[PDB]
């Protein structure tokens, strides 16, 4: 029953790789949690750059 | 037939892939704290009990799916897989994230889950079956906490409740008489104006206590953690923030699919409260749907059951052969 | 706090300098009613797009959209916030003058700045040099940039983008047997596109595979329950980006235009460009596009040249983010056109 | 995939760049047997510095081959190091990595810094306090300000010892090495920092609310009271164990006050705590109270203590090593071949 619907969906679904490429998931070997913080570094560095 | 084992901080839910509800549900006694296994010996014990005492099966004859918490360390699951294969010589096994299975039980593969049990609460946004780890929100306020709070403020009313057994009694009182107010201040006012909100509970020693505003002050913590001295935000705010950390394009998909799961979501009214608050926080053109199936205290387990029965799932099992070749690590892939 | 407004052909991205993702993102349409307000009341509303191919072409409806932005979505008093707007490469000076005017006179903003989209994209990646492929809903640009300045002569406009790929999808989907022609049907198809389309590493090989099995086939549920099946269409659609002829365009593909763009730049800086391809915008979100562009540019570029295609996950919003970053830089605060400056000099001062 | 190795005085945290947690965490000891396998004991790392290169070679070997199950020649490896680590020491680290383990590439990073990174910052002051050493390390746009660093040889192991002593004073014998491990357990499970020490002592005199019970392995069950907080209070009052030094609050403050005044605000608003010895309940608040009492009254004080923090250094490493943009920082085997150890600097 419910199981049948869930199955349907589960079959027609994207690979994490895809989702990353579409920007819904984080990478792709880069601490998924702690992504917030990675992105935060990234942004920092780039800032320090631009002010310099 | 496969086994399904939802290893919680307070209750173990064990059963057979297929069934609508777990065959066995028993106290997790605490080897599990805040959703994480922290005593592998006592855990081995609990598992043994599960297989041999409650389920009456030979673990080597059944593929087994275990659940785990969001943010569970890979080392953790590796230890799980090992214990499963080496200590219990299971034929095959799979580990799944609780919130996810909850979502599955509702027939969805996308949406945000509020999973709140005895020892921990999580907001876990999920897209096409995958959790967005960066958007997960842990919150160390759950069932047990609300019980403790109830002991305290009940005492403040004049009733002594402090011993462990007294704690169990209070937990009963909680489950049977507590509820979430649509509006906390209004409810407090009503509670001041009459005795309509007052209810009675009989203790085992015959004596009969009366509980009033406590009935809803209690669960109110879930929305106002400050009540127990937590600097954190409430479940509504965390849901919201979690959504707001997700790729904006999928946020609508999230808002329209709030799935609530776990014992601590069983309070009458919580659903509506969450609807009111999220509505107040979310854009005014967004559709908000809060899904709270009556079955939900067991929805995680049910999710498992369903997942495990899907023919198409049988290709996902880590087999004893696969383990033999690759070692614990193989669970991660 | 400053405002950042990326006024696109399909979506407005608005927010506050300093935030890493725009607070508000809504359709660039005015039915009067704006945005999702207009989306809901579809039956009673007639939809218009004030922005076409990256250029503002209806100043009244634009004034409307801006108003909506300030007052409805952002909930701010425009006179209390410096505001940075974006604009397209090759935007006429008269255009920006009209923008500045509307900003100062209609919204009495304290200060404002106008920046080129592609550039901001580049900035968000922490670079000030490289070539950008910016491809949104209504237009695509190759914009080479050196030390923060666009090389206008080397820019390449291409009137093939998101909306086009959606239309193409409606067509070939129909050819498969599924009717999709109405406006609403078009929105559904756009969903399908975003969720199921991708770029093949090799178009012919992919077509062959699509002929040999059903591995490439995927299913999509329509709102009316019915469930359609889409196959090779999944990758032919965005292939258009590389083979415009598919929709009857005589132009070259995004790879060829990138290349040509580079080849119009002062040869000495070309290496700097090749090693810094930045992709930005919703139409670059197809899985595989990055790799495809790497393969093709490699095939076109000298064999001793290093090719790097940068496609940050954040990219659908990288223009906006670039804005945010730029606007937060202390050192930038001296670039704002102030209301005083406007009062003395008039619109022209923006240039 | 790259390796990340946080080589501590008490625990090795090893894993793969790309993960949220370290895959392996084991005692930094050699008994020959390494790590948990080995449980006569030797600690190759003292006060954050490698002081026995042979046993260190051992522990590294164990890490690669036993705990991680990898071929070191197939993985770039990032190692951590302490603030104030001698040129010479990192020289030998590098040499051992390339020659003894033929790694493809390697990088060495300062622990406090990585802590900071894990919190999404590139500026702020870190209090990193592990098992054998504590540091205040101010960091401005990614660079440690070496002159403002403060070393303090008071840490986890110390607080454990102190606990053995004052526990004995209460009547319980605890002196053997094993007894020391037991006491360490008690510490982690029952100790905490008082918001204010005198008030807490008074309360501890007035009742048994602060008293807690702990079961030993031999069944016997001991009771610990004011000791629960007397122990960690050492971090703020080193005199308790006969140290003439200042407390972690005072050292944080002084550190800041040695920094270019203009950046001080940036520091005050970004105190990041990291390491096992910062895990005491209440420490954060305590540090907030004290720094507030020391700092200008117009300054904003924020003490950041992520739950993840016992592992934040390692996590910092992970994050750093995963950054595409970082891949250009690795010392390669080629680079080493041309330039020699020195190239690490
Ligand atoms: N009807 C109810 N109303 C309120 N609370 C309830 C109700 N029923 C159960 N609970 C509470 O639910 C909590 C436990 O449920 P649950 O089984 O989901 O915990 P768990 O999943 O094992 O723990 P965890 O989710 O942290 O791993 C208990 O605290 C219990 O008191
Ligand atoms: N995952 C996806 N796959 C395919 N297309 C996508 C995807 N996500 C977004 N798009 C498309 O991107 C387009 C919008 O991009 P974006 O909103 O950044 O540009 P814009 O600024 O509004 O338009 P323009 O750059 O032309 O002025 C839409 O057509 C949208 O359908
Ligand atoms: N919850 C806790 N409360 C108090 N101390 C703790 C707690 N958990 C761990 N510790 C202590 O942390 C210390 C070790 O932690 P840590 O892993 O940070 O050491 P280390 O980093 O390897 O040493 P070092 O940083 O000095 O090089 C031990 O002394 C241990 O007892
Ligand atoms: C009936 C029942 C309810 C329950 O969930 O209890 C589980 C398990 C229990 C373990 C001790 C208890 C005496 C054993 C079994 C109780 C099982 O602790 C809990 O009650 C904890 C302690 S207080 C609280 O609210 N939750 C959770
Ligand atoms: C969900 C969404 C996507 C989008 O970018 O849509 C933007 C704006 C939108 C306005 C019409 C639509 C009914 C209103 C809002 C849809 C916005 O039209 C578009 O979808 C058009 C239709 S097909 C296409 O790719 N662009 C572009
Ligand atoms: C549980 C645990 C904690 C720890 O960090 O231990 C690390 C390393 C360990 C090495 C010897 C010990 C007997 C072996 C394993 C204990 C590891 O000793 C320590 O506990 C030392 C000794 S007492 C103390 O506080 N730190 C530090
Ligand atoms: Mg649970
Ligand atoms: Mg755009
Ligand atoms: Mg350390």
């Amino acid at each position: 029953e419910r199981k049948n619907v869930l199955q349907l969906k589960l079959q027609q679904r994207r690979t994490r790789e895809e989702l990353v490429s579409q920007g819904i998931m984080p990478p792709l070997k880069s601490p998924a949690a702690f992504h917030e913080q990675r992105r935060s570094l990234e942004r920092a560095r780039t800032e320090d750059y631009l002010k310099r | 037939t496969a086994l399904v084992c939802d290893n919680g901080s307070g209750l173990v839910k064990a059963g057979f892939a297929g069934d609508d509800a777990p065959r066995a549900v028993f106290p997790s006694i605490y080897p599990i704290e805040h959703g994480i296994i922290t005593n592998w010996d006592d855990m081995e014990k609990i598992w043994h009990h599960t297989f041999y005492n409650e389920l009456r099966v030979a673990p080597e004859e059944h593929p087994t799916l275990l659940t785990e918490a969001p943010l569970n360390p890979k080392a953790n699951r590796e230890k799980m897989t090992q214990i499963m294969f080496e200590t219990f010589n299971v034929p095959a096994m799979y580990v799944a994230i609780q919130a996810v299975l909850s979502l599955y039980a509702s027939g969805r593969t996308t949406g945000i889950v509020l999973d709140s049990g005895d020892g921990v609460t999580h907001n876990v946004p999920i897209y096409e079956g995958y959790a967005l780890p960066h958007a997960i929100m842990r919150l160390d306020l759950a069932g047990r906490d609300l019980t403790d709070y109830l002991m305290k403020i009940l005492t403040e009313r004049g009733y002594s409740f402090v011993t462990t057994a007294e704690r169990e009694i209070v937990r009963d009182i909680k489950e049977k008489l507590c509820y979430v107010a649509l509006d906390f201040e209004n409810e407090m006012a009503t509670a001041a104006s009459s005795s309509s909100l007052e209810k009675s509970y009989e203790l085992p020693d015959g004596q009969v206590i009366t509980i009033g505003n406590e009935r809803f002050r209690c669960p109110e913590t879930l929305f106002q953690p400050s009540f127990i001295g937590m600097e954190s935000a409430g479940i509504h705010e965390t849901t919201y923030n979690s959504i707001m950390k997700c790729d904006i394009d999928i946020r609508k998909d999230l808002y329209a699919n709030n799935v609530m799961s776990g014992g601590t979501t069983m309070y009458p009214g919580i659903a509506d409260r969450m609807q009111k608050e999220i509505t107040a926080l979310a854009p005014s053109t967004m559709k908000i749907k809060i899904i709270a199936p009556p079955e939900r205290k067991y929805s995680v387990w049910i999710g498992g059951s369903i997942l495990a029965s899907l023919s198409t799932f049988q290709q996902m099992w880590i087999t004893k052969q696969e383990y033999d070749e690759a070692g614990p690590s193989i669970v991660h892939r």
